[PDB]
């Protein structure tokens, strides 16, 4: 699902869920562990604010 | 000044007529004596500049900006050998006599006593900076980058040429004893205040202004190592020092004129800094950074008071310094993994310790930790700010804290972290990297003890 | 060797030992202590290098500068006249930061020596520096970075207009 | 801390015959839980979870899931923990 | 006298000699952390020296030994105060280094970069050092900057842990946050004073203006963990334990404190500045109080009871009584130190573990630190005639007996009851019950280094706050006669905290199942703070540089309006010139028409 | 094998010379700005015994 | 060692979990072994109040309740293992661990300290350069025609041949270098 | 029961810390060893009121006589 | 490869001056710019008043 | 699209030819002379003996001479009871007001 074309820049680059990766599972074998990301997966267009050391996005209790 | 200008022409023929294997000793050799000889200079009397002749003089604003050229010339040829090594014997001499130029023009720039004479050398600095920006970069932008970097520099250059024949026209003399002895005031008048543009612009696009930063981007990252530790380390001061001497001439319209640039750098500053939060790219990153602090910069000296100049002089130092180290440690990385992205590399603190203690301490200088000079620099803008208005410290201390969060978060990601498991080009760092690191950090704590050499003619 | 006049130092009033307990005390033998193992040794070292700088003794002079005319009777473009005042001009200008200094020394002195009562018996020290602060500032303050003689002689030139304005 | 291979085994098959639900005479090393013993899938469960009590690491559920036998909590352990012996 | 420079410059000057020396083989070895600690002890010997000459005749005394550069009428001079403050935490501070350097060989042994570690403690105890005797405010700036730095590096040991890299980054934010303020006091003392010396400042500054003042307090809130600058020490908590106990427990936090002791004589003048400390203060001490009620982690809950006395600190600064703050920092050192040690000992004893529900029984499996934690919690608690009496009961009877902000009095003995109520839950879920750790007993105390370290901290604990008040001189005006009730307020109010902490940690025992209130979900997500502060904030300002500073402006708009705009012109005009037609038929008849308008423009 | 190693090593000649060449030039230049070589209204003094310049 | 994650999990699998957590939760709200014991015999009895239930649109039903109540009664600071992600250890070690390639680049001076280690070391890369075209081969064989549609690996067919794609997950760094 | 501990090269790493010391004490070494000569023994000069009819050398301004020595060989 | 190229080369060719993108440009550009310059030039032009009508205390103030 | 040579591999280390590399060039000799150049004439002769040359840079700055006119000013015009500092920089009868 590619960003609205809305004249930011985006164009083709898809528009995936802004999940941090912190939410990502840690126990699965990733190709980069320290970032949760695997080869060849598509990278978020906002991976490096959502790193797990910066903004985090994980569910809260309350 | 011939004897550090003469050499400096000998080191030409010297390159040129040494044998195939020797011609990086040799360089290396006589480039660090030259810069022994040019350590004489610092010795500056207090009332009055060293008016070595007619045509060049020295004062304490030049003599450190002489003796940093005459020090980064060493280093660039050292950063230089590794990704020249394959080129012929021929294109080699030719990089280094591009350098040698540059130094040269560089020298005679600082040490002119003609403003039209400054003018010529300074923008024939672009001529060895284009070429090798536009010859020995490795990405397929390095034209584009280079056109960028040529035709801001013009466009700012030429109203400025055009001001100076006329001021050569009014007054009868563009030479800058003459012109501060004389220096009548300014009027109001848009005349007046056409011509105060012309003068200041030229420089406003050398020193990056946000607006007029998008060239040094794409020159630093397109450019070679050598190519960005020179436009990091001396050629953004050349708008530094063209400005402090241009400013004698527009003293009472600068109040006026001062507002829209002091505005641009003050908030430009802080864009700068949360862009270099946000960087993909390292080499964008230090840039970036170069362009905060000439900011800073350009606030003290359109500031106009002793406290200022005196900052914005200790700040070019330092961070000419500690860009330039920057730049050679993101070039190591990128010669080891074939790659500026920030995240590709992780973790190399454990690969190679002493580099990540090398990126430690340029980090910490660049954040301006006391006493650095950089710290030091930085306060005494903050100061002559803080009187200027009271309120310009909130702007300036937020830019501290993105400025030291930026540099932790390079210092993080790079070093820090699980290495990348897949790359395994690494290798132990070789004695030449450190020793260029070693030579850019040891001078800059050394300047530390003894400040007054840095801290300008207004000390 | 620095002359009393130009830094004044409070005459030193210290109070006799007068012990009342039997308990020895400390400090007296370990300052007995650090005189003998540092003191004396320190001593003797200064006393071999004084001897040998006593074996040659040479002399090194403070220059003395002329009085020059000043900007007020230089003549316009008169770059030579103009040169020598300017050059004056600066030297006056850092012998009076250095009065500053002196005075500022003096301050910071006296506020450590009294202890507690430093607002009450530095209040000299105090109404120096607020002489000498004003002085340098009604002087020297907003000239800008490119200070010239030239310019605070237009700096006194407004201030007396301003003045025989207020006596108008 | 050594803990060898036969320590693994001794801890585990002295947890496992601390419960209850098993009698401790067929407890063997290839019992399965699931076959050779009457145990079902929560059973499973709270064994993986007393393991991982027993030895203070957690076993991630897609592995934990998978055992089913003693022998293969022994050597997943030994795994873990990096036992060579 | 003459002796009193040598020594105290000396004290310094030795701890420099192992850095020195770390250059050298001894690094190599694994003698040098050994060195390190006989540096530190030989240090607070010689410390001892000037301490004993001050309580025999106060000699106190500034040392402006090397001259930096003159900046015009300013002159910037290596200066240090070797005043009352100075020349008491100088030994304090490395008696507590060297107790945490010799716990810490047990506790790092492990470690391979040992040395490193040891180096990286005696970095920041010299920057402490720095930071205490300074009588310019640069070399204070210098002092607090490397003690930020030096915090930044350790926290940061193990370099693996992102969540170690967060806690750093998190607390260098938050500490330039207030570094923020610090640089508004240098920046207004050196317009306004003409000076950054704190003689000078203090002379010409009879009655203080707001704004340098309020500006010490940011600063110090920043380094004191106060509320809105606080989270960076509990997430301090990653670094190694002997980490926490030496810096972000016992002697770098108290730095915003003694910044704002240092400029007690301007803080006198100014009542609102004062108000702001108190009402700080009190926040602090409610706040984290509550938030270390219901934390799991023994870490955790010690760092926010440091959090808390820092925050009775700064309400002791605010009710304008400095000298007793920097006795209960004093104190604090001691009795902090001693039960971070004890910390550590239980974790390294349960293989890393420090969630206090896996902990138990341990009352009799490890003597010596429960007696030592016992001994701890009651100085803590201000049990009477140890040391937190000398100081604690002091500052709350002194907080009564003056002119207050109401809340604020309340808040702190508040504040109080839940330091008891936090004593009490450590103490109940670690040493007491039934043993809740893994089967395989590893417990083991008998080691000298630990045994020996938390010993001095005990006896320092038990005697120190006797020794102290009694020979130091007394600089306030005691609150002689009071109420019954107004004397016995400190008292009463820790047993009722410790009362109601027993009966609740008894009912815990009861086979009852409720799901949580809402009041302790607030308390253990330490306020929503984290939360929310940590999230909101840092998306929205990465969010903001992206998307508007590096894309909308940088790459877009400025390249649109100057580049982009009059290269599209110029090609647009190039296009037209060079029309590429080139017929002689048309381009002659625009030379018929120049040559008309010639002859009618220009006649 | 001295013929060798000049043959082959005499570019290092050049610099040192050039800064030679330059302490030369730089005091043809002094020699050509001594106007007021005692002339000032500040250093003038009456010429030593044995004096003919005071290099100024 | 983790197993190749599954396209989706089971319903069974799904209450395996939400049984782990459950336990998990409850355990770090009752501290006490006891009133933990307690509790979990009667979380036990709840799922299998609801073992049997044949309508699996009446079971998918309660497992979305039960996840509701789950998310309620979760313990805000639930127990984390030391090691555990989100654990106070996890990754602490980290740095320590370093890449067995990084021996290739020693100096032959350091090499020299050690040499029975690197003639074993010389063993194993002999192993593994043998043995990576075998592997190739029969990661082709072994690959459906439209790719793999798994990340479960075949094992050793044959004596003599390596479990294929094995040398990183083999000499992966000790967890505790040191 | 030793296991071996992988870890990058250290022979270039420290070879090349010897060879900075060893160069930068090469001269240090003298450096330090004359300063310390030349400040005992030589020493510093005294102040002194200027003679009347002596008009003093340009390096007779200065304390320090490694200073004096700079301005006098230099400038 | 992809992530950098979207993120730094890509932009400016898909980009398309829109009433969205010139507003945002146009707000988040200029107008901190006029914010900074009002605020600053009424603390410089109340400084100045002050100064003028004798009314500003710099006792001290000898170091700017 | 055209006949090019493949891309060289990543230049081959220095290390691997000859380990003690130093870098600064592929023959062992020169490299070992080109780092002794750096080494000595950076480190040796540059950052030494310029530290020490500027260190002890003689006070041209008039730095001591000014602080020794100010003590001399100072202890003339407390003496006579003269102002510390005169309030007008130059002579004002010399200056003619409009």
């Amino acid at each position: 699902e590619p960003y609205p074309d809305d004249g930011m820049g985006y164009g083709d680059y898809p528009k995936l869920p802004d999940r941090s990766q912190q939410e990502r599972d840690p126990w699965y074998d990733w190709d980069h562990p320290d970032l949760r990301l695997n080869w060849g997966e598509p990278i978020h267009w906002d991976l490096d604010m959502y790193i797990r050391n910066r903004v985090d996005t994980s569910p809260t209790p309350v | 000044m011939l004897k550090i200008i003469i050499p400096t022409t000998m080191l030409l023929p010297m390159t040129w007529m040494s044998k195939h294997n020797m011609i990086w000793i040799n360089a290396t050799v006589h480039s660090l004596l030259i810069s022994l000889i040019s350590l004489s200079l610092l010795n500056q009397l207090g009332e009055n500049s060293l008016n070595f002749s007619l045509t060049f003089f020295s004062d304490s604003l030049s003599a450190p900006l002489l003796v940093l050229t005459t020090w980064l010339l060493p280093l660039m040829l050292m950063a230089s050998q590794s990704h020249l090594s394959k080129e012929t014997t021929t294109r080699k001499k030719l990089y280094i006599t591009m350098l040698i130029l540059l130094q040269l023009f560089l020298i005679m720039t600082f040490t002119a006593t003609e403003l039209i004479l400054f003018y010529i050398l300074f923008e024939a600095t672009l001529v060895p900076t284009l070429i090798i920006i536009t010859r020995w970069g490795n990405q397929t932008e390095r034209l584009n980058a280079g056109l960028y970097f040529l035709f801001y520099t013009l466009a700012g250059s030429l109203p400025l040429l055009v001001a100076l024949v006329y001021i050569q026209n009014t007054t009868g003399s563009l030479n800058f004893l003459i012109i501060h002895y004389w220096s009548h005031p300014l009027s109001n008048s848009w005349s007046n205040i056409f011509m105060w543009l012309a003068c200041i612009m030229a420089f406003m696009v050398k020193m990056p202004l946000y607006g007029l930063h998008l060239w040094l981007p794409k020159a630093h990252v397109e450019a070679p190592i050598a190519g960005s530790m020179v436009l990091a380390a001396v050629l953004l001061k050349l708008g530094g020092y063209g400005m402090m001497r241009i400013t004698t001439i527009l003293n009472p319209l600068t109040n006026y004129m001062a507002y829209p640039f002091l505005m641009l750098s003050m908030w430009g500053m802080i864009m700068t800094s949360s862009i270099c939060l946000r960087q993909t790219d390292l080499k964008s990153l230090i840039a970036y950074s170069s362009v905060s602090h000439m900011a800073l910069v350009i606030v003290a000296i359109m500031i106009q008071t002793p406290w200022s100049f005196m900052g914005a002089t200790a700040l070019m130092i330092a961070h000419g310094l500690t860009s330039s180290m920057l730049f050679c440690l993101a070039n190591t990385n990128y010669e080891r993994v074939h790659s500026r992205t920030m995240i590709l590399a992780r973790g190399l603190q454990t690969l190679l310790p002493l580099m990540a203690t090398w990126w430690l301490m340029a980090s910490l200088t660049n954040l301006a930790l006391p006493p650095s000079i950089n710290l030091i620099g930085e306060l005494f803008i903050i100061t002559a700010s803080f009187s200027w208005s009271n309120i310009t410290i909130i702007l300036m201390g937020m830019n501290m804290m993105i400025t030291a969060l930026y540099s932790l978060y390079m210092l993080i990601t790079t070093q820090r972290g699980k290495y990348t498991h897949h790359i395994n080009n690494i290798k132990a760092s070789f004695t030449r990297e450190n020793a260029l690191m070693a030579l850019h950090i040891l001078p800059l704590l050394l300047l530390t003890l003894n400040p007054k050499m840095i801290l300008g003619p207004l000390y | 060797s620095w002359d009393k006049d130009v830094y004044p130092e409070p005459p030193r009033r210290t109070p006799a030992p007068a012990p009342q307990t039997s308990l020895p005390n400390p400090v007296t033998y370990l300052t007995k202590i650090f005189d003998l193992l540092v003191d004396r040794p320190v001593t003797l070292a200064r006393e071999f290098i004084e001897q040998q700088h006593a074996k040659n003794r040479y002399y090194y002079y403070h220059r003395e500068f002329r009085r020059v005319p000043d900007i007020t009777e230089c003549e316009e473009k008169d770059i030579l006249c103009m040169f020598e005042a300017e050059m004056q001009w600066r030297r006056d200008y850092k012998v009076d930061q250095e009065i500053v200094n002196i005075i500022q020394e003096r301050l910071k002195a006296c506020q450590q020596r009294e202890g507690e009562s430093y607002r009450q018996n530095c209040a000299k020290e105090l109404e120096q520096f607020t002489q000498v602060s004003k002085a340098f500032q009604d002087r020297y303050s907003d000239l800008g970075a490119h200070y010239s003689a030239r310019k605070c002689l237009a700096k006194q030139k407004q201030r007396m207009l301003a003045e025989r304005k207020a006596a108008k | 801390p050594p803990l060898t291979l036969e320590a693994i085994k001794d801890r585990v098959l002295y947890v496992l015959k601390l419960y209850d639900k098993i009698d401790p005479e067929k407890l063997s090393v290839n019992s399965h839980f699931m076959k050779d013993l009457g145990l079902d899938s929560l059973d499973q469960v709270e064994i993986i979870m007393a393991m991982e009590d027993e030895f203070g690491f957690e076993i991630p559920d897609i592995d934990a899931e998978k055992l089913m036998c003693p022998q293969e909590i022994v050597d997943y352990i030994a795994d873990k923990k990096d036992v060579y012996e | 006298m003459n002796p009193f420079a040598s020594l105290t410059l000396t004290t310094l000057i030795i701890l420099t000699i192992p850095i020195m020396m770390s250059n050298s083989n001894i690094y190599k070895t694994n003698l040098y952390p050994n060195y390190v600690k006989t540096t530190v002890s030989y240090a607070f010997t010689l410390s001892l020296v000037p301490l004993l000459m001050f309580m025999h005749t106060g000699q106190e005394m500034i040392i402006s030994n090397w001259h930096w550069m003159t900046l015009q009428t300013v002159e910037l001079s290596l200066s240090f105060k070797m005043d009352y403050f100075s020349v008491m935490f100088i030994p304090v501070a490395l008696f507590v280094t060297w107790s945490i350097m010799e716990f810490s060989m047990w506790y790092m042994h492990s470690d391979p970069f040992i040395n490193r570690f040891f180096k990286y403690l005696v970095l920041f105890l010299i920057t402490m050092m720095i930071l205490v005797t300074a009588n310019n405010l640069f070399q204070l700036f210098i002092g607090w900057e490397g003690v930020g730095i030096m915090s930044f590096l350790l926290i940061g040991w193990w370099h693996g842990r992102t969540d170690a890299n967060t806690a750093a980054l998190q607390a260098i934010l938050y500490n330039r946050i207030g570094d923020i303020g610090f640089v508004l006091s240098m920046a207004w003392f050196l317009t306004h004073s003409n000076a950054w010396d704190l003689q000078q400042i203090f002379m010409l500054n009879n009655e203080c203006p707001n704004m340098p003042l309020i500006g010490l307090l940011l600063a110090a809130a920043g380094k004191s963990a106060q509320f809105g600058l606080h989270p960076w020490l509990p997430s301090a908590m990653e670094g190694p334990t002997p980490v926490s106990a030496l810096l972000h427990s016992s002697t770098m936090v108290v730095a915003g404190v003694f910044l704002l002791i240092r400029f007690y004589p301007l803080m006198e003048t100014n009542k609102l500045v004062q108000t702001m400390t108190l009402c700080l203060g009190a926040i602090t001490t409610l706040f984290t109080a509550l938030c270390a009620i219901t934390q799991n982690d023994i870490k955790k809950i010690v760092a926010f009871s440091t959090s808390s006395q820092l925050g009775l600190m700064m309400v002791t600064i605010g009710i304008n009584q400095p000298h007793l703050a920097f006795l209960h920092i004093c104190m604090h050192a001691f009795f902090k130190a001693m039960l971070f040690m004890c910390s550590g000992s239980i974790i390294h004893s349960l293989n890393d573990e420090q969630d206090i529900r896996k902990m138990g029984g341990l009352y009799k499996a490890m003597p010596f630190t429960t007696t030592a934690l016992i001994i701890g919690s009651l100085a803590l608690t201000g049990m009477p005639y140890l040391t937190g009496f000398y100081s604690k009961d002091l500052i709350i009877e002194a907080v009564n007996m003056s002119y207050t902000n109401a809340w604020a009095l309340l808040m702190t003995l508040i504040a109080t009851s839940l330091t008891a109520a936090y004593s009490t839950r450590i103490i109940f879920f670690a040493f007491l019950g039934k043993p809740r750790f893994p089967p395989l007993v590893l417990i083991n105390e008998n080691n000298p280094l630990l045994i020996n370290s938390i010993k001095r901290l005990l006896i320092g604990s038990i005697f120190a706050g006797f020794i102290i008040s009694n020979n130091i001189p007394p600089m306030t005006v005691p609150n002689t006669t009071m109420p019954l009730y107004m004397k016995m307020t400190a008292l009463i109010v820790t047993i009722m905290g410790f009362m109601l902490a027993l009966e609740l940690n008894n009912t815990t025992y009861y086979l009852k199942f409720k799901y949580p209130s809402q009041t302790y979900k607030f308390s253990n997500m330490l306020g929503y703070y984290p939360s929310i502060m940590h999230r909101l904030p840092t998306y929205h300002n990465l969010s903001m540089s992206q998307k508007s500073a590096s894309s909308l402006l940088d790459l877009i708009w400025l390249e649109t309006i100057l580049p982009k705009t009059t290269s599209f012109i110029q090609m647009k005009m190039s296009i037209m010139v060079s029309n590429q037609k080139g017929l002689i038929k048309l381009y002659f008849l625009s030379f018929l028409i120049t040559i008309m308008i010639s002859m009618t423009l220009f006649n | 094998n001295v013929l060798q190693i000049v043959r082959d090593h005499w570019v290092h000649i050049l610099v040192p010379v050039g800064f030679v060449f330059g302490c030369y030039l730089d005091r043809r230049s002094d020699e050509k700005l001594t106007a007021f070589r005692n002339k000032s209204l500040l250093f003038k003094r009456e010429l030593r015994p044995n004096e003919e310049v005071t290099w100024k | 060692a983790f197993s190749a994650p599954a396209a989706y999990l089971t319903h069974q699998q799904k209450v395996l979990r939400l049984y782990k957590r459950a336990l998990r939760h409850l355990e770090s709200w009752c501290v006490h072994r006891d009133k933990y014991r307690y509790f979990a015999c009667l979380m036990r009895a709840r799922f299998d109040e609801h073992k049997n239930e044949k309508d699996m649109v009446k079971a998918t039903q309660l497992l979305r309740q039960a996840e509701e109540e789950f998310w309620y009664g979760q313990h805000p600071q639930p127990y984390i293992f030391p090691e555990s992600p989100g654990g106070t250890s996890y990754e602490r070690y980290e740095c320590y661990k370093v890449p067995e390639w990084c021996l290739d680049d020693w100096h032959p001076s350091e090499k020299a300290m050690y040499p029975d280690y690197f003639a074993k070391r010389e063993q194993w890369k002999r192993l593994r350069r043998e043995s990576w075209e075998r592997e190739v081969k029969q990661l082709q064989e072994e690959t459906p025609p439209g790719g793999p549609r798994t990340e479960a690996l075949p094992p050793a067919r044959k004596e003599g041949d390596l479990p294929p794609l094995w040398w990183h997950i083999v000499t992966r760094p000790r967890e505790r270098p040191m | 029961k030793r296991l071996f501990i992988i870890k990058p090269s250290g022979f270039y790493d420290r070879r090349f810390l010897k060879l900075m010391r060893f160069y930068i004490l090469l001269t240090g070494i003298p450096v330090a060893i004359g300063i310390t000569l030349v400040n005992v023994f030589i020493g510093e000069a005294e102040l002194a009121d200027i003679p009347e009819g002596y008009v003093p050398e340009h390096w007779e301004y200065f304390k320090h006589p490694i200073s004096r020595w700079i301005a006098r060989t230099f400038y | 490869i992809r992530w950098t190229y979207a993120r730094s080369a890509n932009i400016y060719p898909n980009f398309r001056p829109t009433p969205k993108t010139s507003l945002l440009g146009a707000l988040f550009g200029i107008g901190p710019l006029f914010f900074w310059y009002y605020v600053f030039k009424t603390d410089r032009d109340k400084k100045e008043k002050l100064i003028q009508e004798g009314k500003l205390d710099q006792t001290f103030n000898i170091s700017y | 699209i055209r006949l090019q040579e493949d891309p060289d591999p990543e230049d081959e280390n220095l290390y691997e030819k000859n380990p003690d590399s130093h870098g600064y060039d592929k023959d062992p000799i020169v490299d070992l002379w080109n780092m002794r150049v750096v080494f000595f004439f950076g480190f040796s002769i540059v950052l030494v003996l310029g530290s020490t040359f500027v260190a002890y840079l003689p006070d041209y700055r008039m730095q001591e001479w000014a602080r020794r006119e100010a003590e001399r000013l100072v202890k003339y015009r407390e003496a006579n009871g003269l102002p510390l500092m005169e309030s007008n920089c130059f002579d004002p009868n010399k200056i003619q007001l409009p």
